[PDB]
């Protein structure tokens, strides 16, 4: 006449302990997600997919960036082969600036009220910039050239003036001609100089002629330079020509999440963590899909699977 | 560690599909049960759990390295070093956290078994002899007295003492 | 879990210096040193580890502003490090409390087994942490228990007769 | 006859966290994370410097606000929020790296260049942007070189500084950019202007630019500053044409010290090994949640309300 | 509980094993080592040693020029990072060791108390509880009988009443 | 009769640390931190190149020290303290950046630029700083362009290198700044000098600058080195008026190697995967206390000389 006092199971996953690897247990759960949604989950977020628009292009007015030149966004998205430059060119401080845009939350644009002398033809256009079928140019930039071929470009001064509450990012361009024959045509024979100075900036640019390969079928280059114009502070442009003067001035408003990804949008699904391959959602505190991520996220770890025991030791008879 | 599991008790009851801890029943009348809040005293902490694990200490991060363009080479390497180091931390931290809270779980699963057991043998008092396989030899004759904390020890102190002594 | 605090002992008595007796006899009706000193030292032992302490220099300025790209990298590294140290603070406190609770309970239960082995066969434990002693015990006997000078053998003869009949 | 065992308990027990329980109450618990920061700066034991409305870069080039702080050595350095770095409008290049050398540094000594100028040159340039004794002045450790005969060409000039001392020396000059072509012509003539600078380790060339800009401090003009290290037993040569702001003295940085950026008021009596924008922090506790950026031997910053560490389980009667 | 508590000393004389048997008999007095119980401790110690040295590291590259100058601002940012990483890894090391020592010691403590219980409930009624980690046996137990107990073979039922007698009188 | 139970103890036992007690004797312990590192570079299994005195930059440019190491292949590259990258005094732009790319590089490869110069230009210009056989000489991948006729002006020139290969290429050229105007006049003439560089990606203008500078290696004149990447199938053009040090071959970093800055001598008969300046490390141990600076697959650096891990029980003696 006796009384006896646990459960075991046919299959026990093995966890790791401080003394024992390979220790069978009645149930154990994964603490690392290794499967993540292929798509980007965008529920409950006001966002903007720039498509083949580069974030720099928004401020500059690249033709692909036309329906993006203003907006507001919780979230902003960038794509693999976005087009920043219509016309061959490089940007000074491009990475210092792209980040500024991808952590903003919208762009407002202001006209500069620039006004050019009757000596000056400001309707410059290139066939790098093809709006519908015609020669166009950057939406917020006027390519000044002297109106009569070869005739010397007049000394011109244009001053933007910030009267708004918050600082305005202002962008301008400098033109670098392909051949010395070409420089005289547009601006003239004179010694060129562009002097841009505000209260918290001074600089100066001098168009350089040189033999260069053809990019989008153009040899000449437009380098783009930008600065922030503080509230209550004017900025002055004095130029011989070769200035791609800003018709407009971008303003960056608020703060938003910036995603660089090739995954397609899905607004069915919710998330707060995105990477390149898309998105990751779970409450597992770890993850091994990708090391580089955006927004609130689980920390990256090397191991494919980590087993946390939810049960007692599994001992079959 | 505690003697109870993989100790004197020499396997589990794969037959049991209800509860971690139960009673195996033997007397002339009849022959398997389960003790209820020894196994939810246990579940309360197994589901004290993953509360630690899944509560999000979530700080929002931004992207310090662009994928779709050249990053300046010096700062590029500083970033790849800081992140390789922050990973080698969290991979450690994760590996310890599961391996230490596995070690804590596994060896707390008998504690309750032992406390159930020693509860029982304090109920039975001098009316029963241990037998050392976690079983109790009972030297007298609705045995859910012990299962449901009922059993009076003086009530059959009685003949059982002398069933031992014969 | 050790049986005592969350198991067979049902509550604590609101005893003055001592973490861990009460006995009942005809002429009188509380006492609490070695057991508690064994515990309290461990509490300080944990505290002493906590207080013990490198220098660090400013990498982002307060009153000027910092080149963007580097400012972001500084913020990201600084952020992720706080993430790691917060996890560590939350885990250590969580764990050392897990141990702290469950240590006092150890120094409780071993006192119980010390006693139960010391009365040997002259008492029965009844399942709730009281020892029922069949052989009568005056106060000066109780103190023979608290100072561990209690001899079981001499009472034994009287006990067994009381236990069996 | 009975004997009974047991543990203490408390009426209002405090609560803590474990690995198994979100809310466990316990006889006692203490604090693990600090929160009560002290607002003043606790500078006891430290030989220190509160620059006031003087910037550090101002020390190397001697702005008037900075006049008292031109030399000396410190346990620790303190910078106010509104400190004046430039009185005349200008910028410095690699200024952040420069400011940090100063903040890491223990002390500064100034060594004269020995520069001398011809009669046609006017060493004694001044501006009302920089004022001493309520009168127009220029930076203390720099000289503004213009033509004394107004309109006339700046004479070609050569200035060399030789680093005789065993220590490396930090040297700062300025490149003045005028506003008018009118203005540039009056000071330096119609010359094509150039400033070139060479040493064994450092080569660079500077050309002044006319530009139109809005007034700062009442001045359209700009003076941007540059700096380099002159290694010992070596010489740096200054070749200039008109536009240079030439050093009359040179900085030397001594030792390693703490640098503090704070606008909170000093309290000398209390001592701390920790500081932030608010005062200091005093604790044994290994964590803190005051602010994510500090300086010195400081506790780690955690984003929590508080974390409670138990000092047993409190079980009440019932 | 067992080593820092009621078992007052450890025997230096024992060399084969961690856990020991020593008995008082009329024929002889002997020292015995339990192969099973010590093996359990040794297995869980070598398990910790393995987990300790089972570490594989991602390859790393230099971010600090040893023989050339480094720009001042970037240097400060690397210094602050490299030192903060180091501070974490030093605190993480002190944790690891101070935690796993706590555990190594107590694992060792319990394995003994488990052997002790193993003997005790094995004896059932033939013997009693001395808090010297000792059992008075109340019958003549000889040299074959002694590690009848350590083989764990020992059967109370055949000594039976002899054992109850002289406990009782 | 009695039967006892006991643990063992030893006459002398090791000391360890716990979460509650700092001081707890145990029978045995094992060290978990490694300090008995090694003093040689274990390069068995690793195809390696030991630079000696040549600095990595010198590989690309063509310095006389690395004249053996102009072209190579390795999974490891070893730099030395005494490194020499220059003969003629000069510095390089983005030097750390370029240097780091080379130290990562598993290889270097050279392709002739094939540039051709006219009758007026002298392809062979040598300096006494760079001596090969004895006879003066010059960097082995560049060429120093000067007028054959001492007085004459440099001819305007176009030189273009086209990258035919599939992979991208690294091209370095130099700009030479003369000490004095007369120097400048002999070498390149009295005309204003402009070097202009252009590629699909890359656009820049350089102007040689004349200034007095202190002699190094016996030369006041200076050469500044510039680099860029020529994308596959791209072409890069040099329009120059003189003062150009022009490439005669181009570089092509290959694969990935492992950069090592090390004072230690080679041992090609042991293997290892961790390296520091001191030597190499082989240990089972997780943590290490020798060097804060380490390279490759290495144990983490902890600010402690010892952490003892108890591998036995509580030691209680007779
Ligand atoms: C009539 C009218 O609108 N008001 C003018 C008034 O604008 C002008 O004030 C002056 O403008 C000149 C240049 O246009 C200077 O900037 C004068 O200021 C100083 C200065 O203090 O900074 C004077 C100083 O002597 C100069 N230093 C030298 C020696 O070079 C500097 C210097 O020109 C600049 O710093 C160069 O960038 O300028 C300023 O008062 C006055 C007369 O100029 O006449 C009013 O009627
Ligand atoms: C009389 C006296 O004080 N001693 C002079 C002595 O200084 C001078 O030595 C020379 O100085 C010239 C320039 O002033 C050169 O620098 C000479 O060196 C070389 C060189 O080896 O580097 C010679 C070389 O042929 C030159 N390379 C070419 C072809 O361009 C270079 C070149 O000028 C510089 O590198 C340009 O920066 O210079 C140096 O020996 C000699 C004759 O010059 O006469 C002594 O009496
Ligand atoms: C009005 C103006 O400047 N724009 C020109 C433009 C410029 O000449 C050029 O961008 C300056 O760098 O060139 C355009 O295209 C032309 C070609 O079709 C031609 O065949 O070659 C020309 C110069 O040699 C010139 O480049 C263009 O970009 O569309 C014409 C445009 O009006
Ligand atoms: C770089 O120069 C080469 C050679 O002039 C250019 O490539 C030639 O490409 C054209 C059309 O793509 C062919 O018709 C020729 O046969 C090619 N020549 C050779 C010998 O390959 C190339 O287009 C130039 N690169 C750029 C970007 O302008
Ligand atoms: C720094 O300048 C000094 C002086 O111009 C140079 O040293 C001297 O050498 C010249 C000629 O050999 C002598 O006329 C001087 O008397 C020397 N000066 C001293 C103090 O001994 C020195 O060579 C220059 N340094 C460099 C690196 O060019
Ligand atoms: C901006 O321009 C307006 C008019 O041109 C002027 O009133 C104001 O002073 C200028 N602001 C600054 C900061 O220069
Ligand atoms: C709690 O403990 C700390 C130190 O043990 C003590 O200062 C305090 O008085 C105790 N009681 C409380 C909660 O105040
Ligand atoms: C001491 O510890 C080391 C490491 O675990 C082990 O190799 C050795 O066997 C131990 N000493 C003894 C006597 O067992």
């Amino acid at each position: 006449d006796k009384i006896c006092l646990h459960h075991a199971v046919a299959n026990g996953t093995i966890v790791k302990t401080l003394t024992n690897e390979q220790e069978e247990v009645t149930n154990a759960t994964e603490t690392v997600e290794s499967t993540g949604i292929n798509r980007l989950c965008m529920k409950g977020r006001k966002h903007k997919d720039l498509g083949n628009c580069h974030p720099i292009g928004m401020l500059i007015g690249t033709p692909a960036c036309d329906l993006h030149l203003t907006g507001m966004w919780d979230t902003l998205i960038e794509r693999e082969n976005a087009i920043a430059y219509c016309y061959p060119g490089a940007t000074v401080n491009v990475e210092a600036l792209r980040q500024k845009i991808m952590e903003s939350g919208g762009i407002n644009k202001i006209s500069t009220g620039f006004t050019y002398g009757s000596s000056i033809n400001s309707a410059g256009t290139t066939r790098a910039c093809m709006r519908n079928g015609g020669n166009s140019f950057y939406a917020e930039l006027k390519w000044l050239v002297s109106k009569s071929k070869g005739q010397n470009f007049p000394q011109t001064t244009n001053t933007y003036r910030n009267t708004d509450t918050a600082e305005h990012l202002i962008m301008w361009g400098i033109h670098h001609p392909s051949s010395t024959q070409e420089k005289n045509d547009l601006y003239g024979t004179q010694s060129l100089s562009i002097s841009v100075g505000s209260s918290t900036y001074r600089n100066n640019f001098v168009p350089v002629v040189g033999a260069r390969p053809q990019v989008n079928g153009q040899s000449g280059r437009i380098d783009f330079h930008w600065t922030l114009v503080q509230p209550g502070d004017n900025i002055t442009f004095s130029h011989n020509g070769g200035l791609i003067a800003p018709s407009r001035v971008s303003k960056l408003i608020g703060r938003g999440l910036g995603i660089q990804s090739d995954a397609p949008i899905d607004n069915n699904c919710e998330s707060k963590c995105f990477w390149r391959g898309g998105s990751i959602n779970t409450r597992l505190p770890f993850q091994n899909l990708s090391p580089r991520t955006v927004g609130q996220c689980p920390k990256y770890v090397n191991r494919r699977s980590l087993m946390l025991a939810t049960g007692m030791r599994n001992v079959p008879e | 560690l505690f003697g109870a599991i993989a100790g004197f008790l020499e396997n589990g009851w794969e037959g049991m599909v209800d509860g971690w801890y139960g009673f195996r029943h033997q007397n002339a009348q009849g022959t398997q049960a389960a003790d209820y809040k020894s196994t939810q005293a246990a579940i309360d902490q197994i589901t004290g759990k993953l509360n630690r694990l899944v509560e999000k200490t979530n700080t929002e991060f931004e992207s310090i390295e662009s994928e779709f363009s050249e990053i300046e080479h010096q700062i590029g390497n500083v970033i790849n070093w800081t992140k390789d180091s922050i990973t080698d931390i969290w991979t450690y931290q994760a590996e310890l956290l599961v391996a230490m809270e596995n070690q804590h779980t596994i060896d707390m699963a008998d504690s309750e078994m032992l406390n159930l057991y020693e509860r029982v043998r304090k109920q039975l008092r001098q009316n029963a002899e241990e037998d050392g396989k976690g079983c109790f030899e009972i030297y007298h004759a609705c045995m859910e007295s012990i299962r449901n904390n009922t059993y009076d020890h003086s009530q059959y102190r009685e003949e059982a003492l002398l069933n031992r002594l014969n």
